């Protein structure tokens, strides 16, 4: 079960961090990915590999990880990121694919 | 790669229902559909996933044997199914296709592409 | 010269000292321009992946191969090459490489290696004892391994005979264990010859999965498509240099050949069945090889009860290439005066010349 | 397919292969040296069997076969090699058809007796089924004229660590009945990355029957010792198990 | 020469051995004259949540020579571009620490 901030906020143009906390099961790994899921649409791959980054898929979000802990940072925040930003791994005790507790970014 | 999944059902406790997941522009019959859970409002939960090529299933634990997931790779199609419609089973149910290559021995599972869903309600 | 007797008084004489080499000043690397990058991670990266019995095999061809990729992995249980090392495996290139991929079980993995016995070499997938190649394995008991115990995975456990090296057996029949005919079909001593083994995701460690894919690189002398990924440089000709022409390696003087090749041939060889002359992998054009220069180096001295002065002679050295130069046909001497007056033999040279000391060291 | 059985049957002929069938064991070169080498040769003074009628029964194929042709309207087309070759083990065909050279290393099922129709070309009647492919290969397309003899292809057809490589050599010949006395050498045409199993081999033809004959001959371990002349063209050679002088 | 090695390692600390801790960590010289002395150390060096203390050299631009400590702390760019000093894609610290 990876755990995160129920919530983030912020001023557009400023930087923005979230924390998503796990034991050494899961991100023990390389398991960091990140999906957003804007109001009435589908997830899709937005981080992978810890930090790598798809093609089609805005410069200016970077995380990184913190030993059993994922970060994200959303450098020059805009106004299009109320996005439920969600950090996946899977546990690997039973296997399984766990998304985090998933964080509702509001823009100030 | 546009998986057009279904639309979406209301059906009473007990009954059995079916949501498809249909492939298209891509290779489908040699990728992972699998499936994951959105209840509303709430985080994701991984569901499973199916090999339509060898019809091989996986379960997370919370759904190994409440529900019954198959394929068909004749018509390009991956099927969720429900041995029985449970109450609070009302869910944003998605189908995305994973890949899980080890990348030189460093194994990942990330979902790359995701349909627009199932909104199933019970009642 | 003093070193060589391992004494500080030379007597007089010619002494053979050292050797004289040119050194070459460039690196010749011409390797073809298929820049097109080579599959090998969709090998490692295929989602699905043989079974030990039927273990499948990509045919690896016409691309340039990063190897840093394999190497530079954190991830890798088990780097095992055999013939070849990882690191100086970019610098050469390949006629051809085979990625057998399939799914062992952990214990087995020592098995899976050159000359090793058990059930899964023997019966399953047996590497050929003088094998060049790299066993790559990972422990997969997490992507194939589920909790009910996965069952596609099969492994032969009994045949008539072992299995013969790079030999694939898809055999359904029945194996019978005793006199009776056993009739095909199951019954005491008939069995289904596959038998499956079942992973937990708790198992032990030597149950637990080990995915392989053993890379067989072939060395054998053709055509080579599959290369490393050097760089290639301008060739350079008429001069001493180290060159690298699509995996012949070596050290010499490249210059435009007279011989006619053949479309097919790659390279050539001498009466000593050595590398004597290569196609260019980019331009089909036919160069000859010969070494840099070379020859023996010997010192000409009056010894140290009369003088410290010496003259070198080169052996087989032409007075143009070393660099009171004398030329003869025994080589290029220099340090000793030539002089037109002819006296009995002092020293040595070569080719009807001597030298003496007469004060002067002379030729 | 379509079974056709109006073909008279007699028993085979045979003939004398006197020094044909050396090819290039490698592919380095090398010249004004003698080369011993232990490889799958057709010996010398060995008995090859003439075949001309609708003459093309299923034959053995051993260790590798030598194969030869005088045609003078290209009658012969190509081959089947597998184990049982219908549809029931993996099998290769290979047909110089009308628009193309076919390799293909798909499962198929053949005709119990295949051949090709032709003057044009028009009948291909060699197979029905054919799935589960895993090797195909076609030669740009090009024309062949299908109308003494004056042209002789020359086969070796080998079978080695995955690899199913092909020898061929092309000269003009003059001889209405035999095989020519001489000595010549078949350079490498391709070498096919096809790991198929092959033990047995049929020809392919294209009523009336025209004048052409064929050869089968087969190789044997030998040792050979190879004469390079000075453009690195084999020129002679050995037969080191044909009598004690050889050896 | 003290330190703490993970145990699927251990055999990479013999003479003439490959792998990421003997390249970039530790090299024992090819000749060498020595004992290695090794024990489970997995009860008192390991916790619960996971001990990051112990830093093992990942990536290494090349291979560490014999019986030299390479104390840098440098980052590695991975691509042509520099990466600059500073974390980003293809800039990470270079001793990546185990749990
Ligand atoms: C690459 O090699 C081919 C040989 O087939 C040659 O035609 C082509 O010009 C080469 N490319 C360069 C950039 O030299
Ligand atoms: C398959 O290999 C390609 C090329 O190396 C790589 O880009 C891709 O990520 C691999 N597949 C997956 C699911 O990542
Ligand atoms: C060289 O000197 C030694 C004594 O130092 C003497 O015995 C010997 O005869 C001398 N030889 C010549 C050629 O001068
Ligand atoms: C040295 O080189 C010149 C030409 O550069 C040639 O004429 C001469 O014969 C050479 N001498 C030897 C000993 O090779
Ligand atoms: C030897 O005599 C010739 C005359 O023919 C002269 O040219 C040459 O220079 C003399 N030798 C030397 C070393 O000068
Ligand atoms: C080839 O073998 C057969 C076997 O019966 C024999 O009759 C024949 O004479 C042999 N060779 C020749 C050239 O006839
Ligand atoms: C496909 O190949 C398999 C070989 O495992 C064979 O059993 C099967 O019958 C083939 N398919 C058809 C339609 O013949
Ligand atoms: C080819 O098939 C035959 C069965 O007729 C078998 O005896 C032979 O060993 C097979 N060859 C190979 C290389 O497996
Ligand atoms: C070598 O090839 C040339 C043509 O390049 C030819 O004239 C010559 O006769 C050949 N030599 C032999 C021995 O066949």
């Amino acid at each position: 079960v990876l755990t995160q901030p129920p919530s983030a906020s912020g001023t557009p143009g400023q930087r923005v961090t979230i924390s998503c906390s796990g034991s050494s099961s899961n991100i023990g790994s390389d398991h960091v990915y990140w999906y957003q899921q804007l109001p009435g649409t589908a997830p899709k791959l937005f981080i992978y590999r810890n930090n790598q980054r798809p093609s089609g898929v805005p410069d200016r979000f970077s995380g990184s990880k913190s030993g059993t802990s994922a970060s994200l940072a959303i450098s020059g925040l805009r106004s299009e990121d109320e996005a439920d930003y969600y950090c996946a791994a899977w546990d690997a005790s039973l296997s399984g694919y766990v998304f985090g507790t998933g964080t509702k970014v509001t823009v100030l | 790669v546009q998986l057009v999944q279904s639309g979406a059902e209301v059906k009473k406790p007990g009954e059995s229902l079916k949501i498809s997941c249909k492939g298209s522009g891509y290779s489908f019959t040699s990728y992972w559909i699998g499936w994951v859970r959105q209840m509303p409002g709430k985080g994701l939960e991984w569901m499973g996933v199916i090999y339509p090529g060898d019809s091989d299933t996986r379960y997370s634990p919370s759904f190994q044997g409440q529900v019954t997931i198959s394929a068909d790779k004749s018509i390009s199609t991956a099927y969720l199914q429900w041995s029985s419609l449970k109450a609070s089973d009302t869910a944003m149910y998605y189908c995305a296709r994973t890949q899980w290559g080890y990348n030189y021995g460093s194994h990942f599972f990330y979902m790359d592409v995701w349909g627009k869903g199932t909104t199933v309600t019970v009642s | 010269t003093k070193c060589t007797l391992k004494s500080f008084t030379v007597e007089k004489g010619i002494y053979q000292t050292s050797n004289f080499r040119v050194q070459p000043t460039e690196s010749i690397v011409r390797f073809p321009n298929i820049t097109n990058l080579c599959p090998f991670g969709e090998v490692f990266n295929a989602t699905r992946f043989a079974s030990v019995y039927a273990w499948n095999r990509k045919r690896i061809s016409n691309c340039v191969a990063d190897y840093s990729v394999l190497y530079n992995s954190a991830s890798f249980s088990t780097f095992k090459c055999y013939g070849v090392s990882p690191t100086k495996l970019n610098d050469l290139c390949f006629t051809n490489v085979y990625a057998d991929s399939f799914v062992i079980r952990g214990d087995e993995v020592r098995q899976i290696a050159p000359g090793q016995t058990g059930k899964i070499a023997d019966y399953n997938y047996k590497l050929p004892d003088d094998f060049t190649g790299c066993v790559i394995a990972w422990n997969s008991n997490n992507l194939d391994s589920k909790v009910g115990g996965n069952y596609n995975y099969l492994y032969r456990l009994f045949r008539k005979s072992n299995l013969k090296p790079f030999e694939r057996d898809i055999s359904t029949e029945i194996y019978q264990a005793g006199s009776t005919p056993c009739n095909g079909v199951e019954g005491f001593n008939c069995y289904f010859p596959l038998q499956s083994y079942g992973f937990q995701p708790t198992n032990g460690v030597g149950y637990q999965p080990y995915r392989v894919v053993v890379l067989s690189f072939e060395l054998l002398h053709a055509p080579a498509t599959v290369c490393g990924p050097k760089k290639s440089t301008n060739l350079v000709k008429n001069k001493c240099v180290n060159f690298n022409f699509n995996g012949l390696t070596g050290t010499g003087v490249l210059t435009e050949s007279n011989k006619k090749f053949l479309p097919f041939q790659q390279f050539g060889r001498d009466i000593a069945d050595t590398t004597d002359a290569v196609r260019d992998p980019q331009t089909l054009e036919i160069l000859d090889i010969t070494p840099c220069s070379f020859g023996g180096v010997s010192v000409i001295t009056p010894g140290t009860n009369t003088s410290n002065q010496v003259a070198v002679l080169y052996q087989d050295v032409n007075c143009t290439e070393v660099p009171n130069v004398f030329q003869t046909r025994a080589g290029c001497l220099i340090g000793a005066e030539h002089v037109n007056n002819s006296y009995e033999c002092d020293i040595p040279i070569g080719a009807g010349i001597c030298a003496s000391y007469q004060q002067s060291i002379i030729a | 397919c379509v079974n056709l059985t109006t073909r008279t049957q007699l028993p085979p002929a045979y003939t004398n292969s006197f020094t044909r069938g050396v090819y290039y064991p490698d592919k380095v070169f090398r010249s004004s040296v003698l080369h011993s080498t232990q490889d799958l040769f057709l010996p010398f003074f060995s008995n090859v069997t003439w075949f001309h009628r609708f003459d093309n029964p299923v034959l053995p194929f051993n260790d590798g076969v030598y194969f030869a042709s005088t045609e003078k309207s290209n009658i012969i087309r190509g081959w089947i090699f597998g184990t049982t070759l219908d549809s029931k083990t993996q099998s290769l065909l290979i047909v110089n058809n009308a628009t193309n050279v076919v390799i293909k290393v798909c499962e198929f099922q053949f005709c119990n007796d295949p051949f090709l129709g032709v003057w044009m070309e028009s009948e291909f009647r060699v197979y029905s089924s054919a799935n589960n492919c895993t090797f195909e290969y076609v030669s740009q397309p090009f024309l062949m004229d299908l109308e003494n003899f004056k042209n002789l292809r020359e086969f070796v057809f080998k079978n080695i660590d995955g690899y199913f490589k092909i020898y061929s050599k092309h000269t003009p010949i003059n001889l209405v009945r035999d095989l020519p006395q001489g000595f010549s050498a078949l350079e490498p045409l391709v070498d096919l990355p096809i790991g198929i199993n092959i033990t047995r081999f049929q020809t392919l033809l294209a009523w009336t029957a025209g004048a052409a004959a064929y050869y089968v001959g087969y190789l044997q371990p030998r040792t050979f010792l190879l004469k390079y002349n000075e453009n690195g063209t084999i020129t002679d050679a050995v037969d080191c198990a044909l009598d004690p002088l050889s050896e």
